[PDB]
């Protein structure tokens, strides 16, 4: 039973005034609000006030938007909307430029609300800016240059304004007028306008034209190509996003003739180059919206592909007869003498048959038949007729192979080339709209105005290659096309810079090495700290470090030669201490000089009680060393101090070798009392250890991602019934 | 090579069971003759049997699964056999004997438990054959070489306790298959389960620390059943190794004791008959 | 726990993490634990842990990654490429051979062994990572 929710705690503020405390219920209307307000507050002219939000948004009360009312929240009073509307209309005529330059930039500021926004309108308030803007182009002349930032900051506040209504959709199409059009075209010639005047006028333009088409004819008027290629020697990406968004909009709805001839026009400028030089190479903070352009250029250089492609090449044109022939003529000038150039359509019809009964190709009649399919319909014969410009004598080379195939396994260049062509189209996602949140980017289409031809021209090499290196055959066709399809997602994800060292980096790849090191090093860094992967290791660690003491014990076990103190008049420094099979006695005392090793015997300390052993001092405090009369022990074998202390009043103080041995020893010791280990040698197999485990285990999610969160628990059946029996 | 050694002993066990199967087609009881060759043939099964057991393969569970995959345990259906060709053999088990005393031995004491009880009544249906044989007069001229054996397998490091455990009940449940001699039957079986819990003990103790207590009260203990069963030479020996660990001890009245002990089980003939009390160290004269 | 079937579209149970110790019989199960379950459920999957393979273990669908794999790859085309998931898994045998390499190398100090050794099983799991994919030319 929840407790009731009908009452609770909200301040009101004032401007210079403390708050109030009242309960406001929200389910009852605003007018029921109001009327207690003003009851409680024995204030009248209820009409006359209203509720707002205190917090960053500064917006009223709405209906659709008051469940943002929280406990515990500033909320201050102010002016209702009617009053605020009033007296800004009455300030917009006022005496005082402090007085206009405010309300302009709150009525700027409180333009968000959609309701206010009608009912100030209401008043006639379009047709009141429509009058003095008309109005006042020749008033602001004599001021302009004495107050041209203020007024400009003014108009951009208004401009925003409009730009807001405008998506609001409030203003009618039909109210639009040319004098809102001349006033952005006169702004725009003025040569002393600072950046963001011109990237205000460009948004202006580009929503003109996402408004209509004639407006957008009327625009392109006043367009050269010379004027918006300044703009891209700014720095600033946002004005580059501005401009390209510009462009873009100019091939949103125009003649697909006038698209060829506006990109006839910007190849001849070499567009793609400045482009290159200016944005690629700037390693500032690209913008999504920059990916965007990117994105939508894309498309552009697509569309102005697909205009010429998606028509059908008919099969009948005798032109496009003469031009298969003179590109047949310039490809397969080996087989085919150069006479049949002004010969005959007999040997014409023979050259066809003997050159497509071994490129794959059934119909020798008729050869323009697989022509009609779309795409690429007659963009195969321009990448052919760039092979044969540029490619000559790989073009000769290539001829001179598919015919040569002796395998059985000629590969059709047409359905090779359709099937090419459709994986393209489907990854590129060609034929949708833009997305509105994808903002992915490929910096190789502004290399070259025809990138993607180049694009298709390298993806065409590699696989060719490929297939040389492979020697494929008929039945992995599915190997073939998850194959390209991964190296081509793989080639797009490196976003490479140049085509050359593009091409250079795809043969330069390794057999996913990349994948192993990031793998690697993401399994390394929750090894050093992660939620859900290092706890793993740290929850299981009952048997490795058991098996480590066993091995210390067993190290103990064997033993070794040791060394006494102050081995100096005839006196033995090896000897031995071995631990029993049993783990409980030592084998210690005074021996002789055995080379070998340890002499398995009684020893003349054969006693050693392990129960009563209090701990073992490491360093400084071993008492053997602090000697002030002859025993004093050297500097050099701090290192090697170690005693095993009992009877609080004798001490077992015995010298290592060097470090290793030391640690192996003062290890041992701690083992013996339980305890963790306090060797080099220890940590630097502790470390190996549990990382080998874990590699050893993690076999079985290879090729599998691992979830972060915790499964959930999905419920399960009370009952133990076993539909199939156990064991 | 042991994929190698493993087919060899497959085409082993099948040339065994085709010897097997021409025997039982042309030897049964109509060619008495010449049925030693029975021996040989048991011999060499028992030597086949002996090896590639499960201890041969526990160093890794994953060896034990293959070959349980691929071609599963042997041994089993190798006592199989043996004990179907036991069963369907006849009743000339009493020139079996002293042959057939120590090759059952190593399949008596498998580490498996399913192949040993299904082999167990073996030892059942001997004894009675045994008593058949020897109505006129005792029949301990098998337990005593049984012993024995047991004895050098243990030293052979193959004993075990809960095998003892069942042992028993099998016993138990085979005298109460019988009749009146189920006394005398569970009364040296009972000697003989507490011999191996002894030398069990004796095992598991030899390889940890030192007390020599516990060793002593088994040894002692084996000497008592030695002395009950009129068998001198497994306690002559072990005698032996008490005077040795006793001189290692220097404690000179158990030494004597022992001593007076092999002088009263040893009597005045002066001929040496049997040449069991000898040492094989070196080879002399050695008259007594 | 009812309604389960028999299956043998599970033989690979791939777990995640440590599983939770709301049962008594799982614990907190490491990488590598294969399940061999053989029954089926809904959203819980109840089979032998490959670290104690005569224990149930009750493991969650959310919990186990769907591997209708079986030990042959090539009934179910399974196979990247026929003929190598057989050496990926006599490879997954090796390594569960390797742990007990490793369990007893340390007993006995084999330390120039024991590090060309490590070696060997580092340019082995390099490799196994690299091929755990097929996409190169029969050569």
């Amino acid at each position: 039973m929840p407790p009731p929710a009908d009452i609770v705690k909200v301040a009101i503020e004032w401007p210079g005034a403390y708050p109030k405390l009242m309960e406001i219920d929200q389910k009852k209307p605003l007018s029921a609000i109001i009327k207690e307000v003003c009851d409680g507050w024995s204030l009248a002219n209820h009409e006359y006030f209203a509720l707002q939000h205190a917090d960053s948004s500064n917006f009223y009360i709405t209906e659709k938007n008051r469940n943002e009312i929280k406990n515990g929240t500033i909320l201050r009073l102010t002016t209702s909307p009617a009053q605020n509307a009033q007296q800004l209309h009455e300030r917009i005529q006022s005496s005082s430029m402090d007085a206009k330059l405010e309300a302009l930039k709150d009525l700027a500021s409180l333009s968000r609300d959609v309701t206010f926004a009608q009912e100030f309108i209401n008043l006639d308030g379009i047709s009141l800016l429509t009058q003095m803007v008309e109005s006042g182009t020749e008033r602001y002349q004599k001021l302009q240059k004495i107050m041209k930032p203020c007024f400009g900051d003014m108009l951009s506040f208004t401009l925003t304004a409009f730009v807001e209504l405008m998506d609001h959709g409030i203003v009618s199409w039909d109210t639009f007028s040319v004098a809102f059009i001349k006033k952005i075209a006169s702004f725009v010639n003025k040569s002393a306008i600072d950046i963001s005047i011109l990237q205000r006028s460009l948004a202006i333009l580009e929503s003109m034209v996402l408004n209509s088409h004639d407006l957008y004819q009327k625009v392109a008027q006043e367009i050269t190509i010379g004027q918006l290629i300044p703009h891209l020697q700014g720095s600033d990406q946002e004005i580059q996003t501005y401009t390209i968004a510009v462009i873009n909009a100019l091939f949103l709805k125009a003649p697909d003739e006038r698209r060829q001839e506006m990109a006839n026009i910007l190849a001849q400028k070499q567009l793609r180059s400045i482009i290159l030089t200016h944005v690629i190479r700037a390693q500032r903070a690209i913008n999504n919206e920059m990916a965007h352009q990117l994105y939508v250029l894309q498309v552009l250089t697509f569309n102005l592909l697909e205009d010429r492609m998606m028509t059908k090449m008919d099969p009948q044109d005798q032109a496009q007869r003469d031009i298969i022939f003179e590109l047949r003529r310039i490809a397969f000038d080996a087989e085919s003498e150069p006479n049949n150039s002004s010969g005959s359509m007999e040997k014409r019809k023979s050259m066809y048959t003997r050159d497509y009964k071994k490129l794959g190709f059934i119909n020798h009649v008729n050869p323009a038949m697989d022509f009609t399919q779309t795409p690429p319909g007659m963009l195969a014969l321009d990448n052919m007729l760039y092979f044969a410009k540029h490619h000559q004598d790989a073009y000769i080379r290539i001829v001179l192979e598919n015919s040569s195939r002796e395998d059985k396994h000629e590969c059709p260049f047409g359905r090779s080339s359709i099937e090419l062509t459709k994986m393209l189209c489907e990854i590129l996602k060609v034929g949708e709209l833009p997305s509105e949140t994808c903002n992915d980017f490929h910096p190789m289409f502004f290399t070259h105005d025809r990138s993607f031809e180049e694009f298709f021209c390298i993806c065409i090499q590699l696989l060719n290659k490929t297939w040389k290196e492979m020697r494929a055959t008929s039945e992995d066709f599915n190997k073939v096309m998850q194959v390209v399809k991964e190296q081509v997602m793989r080639a797009l994800t490196t976003k490479p810079s140049s085509l050359d060292q593009f091409k250079s980096k795809l043969q330069n790849l390794s057999y996913t090495e990349i994948l192993k090191i990031r793998q690697s090093e993401r399994m390394n860094q929750e090894d050093f700290q992660s939620r859900p992967i290092l706890e793993l290791k740290e929850k299981i660690q009952p048997e490795i470090l058991e098996l480590i003491k066993q091995q210390r014990l067993n190290r103990l076990v064997e033993g070794t030669c040791f060394r006494k103190l102050n081995a100096r008049r005839r006196q033995d420094k090896f000897w031995y201490c071995r631990l029993s099979p049993n783990h409980k006695v030592l084998h210690y005392g005074d021996l002789e000089e055995s080379p070998q090793g340890e002499v398995p015997h009684d020893s003349l300390q054969d006693k050693l009680p392990v129960a009563d052993i209090k701990a073992v001092v490491t360093g400084k405090d071993c008492p053997h060393m602090k000697e002030k009369g002859a025993l004093k022990q050297n500097k050099e074998v701090l290192e090697l101090a170690f005693s095993i202390l009992y009877d609080s009043n004798c001490q077992l103080n015995f010298i290592a070798p060097d470090k290793h041995e030391y640690c192996i020893w003062t290890d041992g010791l701690n083992a013996l009392l339980g305890k963790d280990m306090m060797s080099d040698l220890t940590r630097n197999d502790l470390d190996t250890l549990l990382s080998m485990e874990i590699k050893l285990r993690l076999l079985d999610l290879e090729n599998i991602q691992i979830p972060d969160a915790p499964p959930p628990i999905p419920k399960e059946p009370s009952n133990y019934d076993f539909v199939y029996d156990c064991n | 090579w042991m994929v190698m050694n493993m087919t060899q002993n497959r085409v082993f066990l099948r040339a065994i069971n085709q010897f097997a199967e021409v025997l039982t087609r042309f030897f049964m009881d109509q060619a008495s003759f010449e049925l030693q060759l029975w021996n040989n043939y048991f011999h060499l099964a028992v030597a086949f049997l002996t090896h590639e057991s499960l201890q041969l393969e526990t160093f890794s569970q994953a060896k034990r699964n293959k070959i349980v995959k691929k071609y599963g345990d042997m041994r089993k259906e190798i006592g199989f056999r043996i004990r179907d060709m036991w069963y369907n053999l006849g009743p000339h088990k009493i020139k079996f004997i002293p042959s057939m005393v120590g090759p059952i031995l190593e399949v008596t004491l498998t580490p498996e438990v399913e192949l040993r009880k299904a082999t167990i009544p073996i030892f059942f249906d001997m004894m009675q054959c045994e008593f058949n044989f020897s109505g006129n007069g005792n029949f301990h001229m098998f337990e005593n070489e049984l012993i024995t054996k047991l004895d050098q397998e243990v030293e052979g490091g193959r004993g075990d306790e809960q095998y003892k455990v069942l042992l028993e009940k099998l016993l138990l449940e085979h005298c109460r298959k019988h009749k009146y001699l189920s006394s005398s039957g569970e009364v040296f079986a009972l000697l003989v389960s507490s011999l191996l819990e002894n030398l069990l003990d004796y095992r598991t103790i030899i390889m940890q620390d030192e007390s020599k207590e516990n060793r002593m009260s088994c040894t002692v203990n084996v000497l008592n059943f030695y002395k009950e069963k009129k068998r001198e030479d497994i306690y002559i020996r072990y005698l032996y190794k008490l005077r040795d660990l006793h001189r290692d001890c220097e404690n000179y009245t158990e030494a004597a004791y022992t001593l007076l002990l092999h002088a009263e089980l040893l009597q005045w003939s002066d001929k040496p008959c049997v040449p069991h009390l000898l040492q094989r160290d070196s080879y002399y004269v050695y008259t007594q | 726990m009812a309604r389960w079937i028999p299956t043998k579209r599970q033989k690979y149970g791939v777990a995640i993490y440590n599983y939770n110790a709301s049962q008594d019989v799982e614990l907190s199960l490491q990488i590598g634990d294969t399940v061999h379950i053989l029954e089926m459920y809904e959203g819980w999957y109840r089979g032998y842990t490959l670290q104690n393979k005569s224990k149930k273990g009750i493991f969650p669908e959310t919990y186990i990654h769907l591997k209708e794999a079986t030990v042959e790859d090539l009934g179910q085309h399974e196979t990247v490429i026929p003929g190598e998931l057989p050496l990926v898994q006599e490879l997954t045998s090796t390594l569960r051979e390797w742990a007990v390499i490793w369990r007893k190398l340390y007993v006995n100090n084999k330390l120039t062994l024991f590090r060309q050794l490590q070696q060997m099983t580092y340019s082995l799991i390099e490799w196994r990572s690299q091929i755990l994919s097929g996409t190169l030319p029969k050569d």
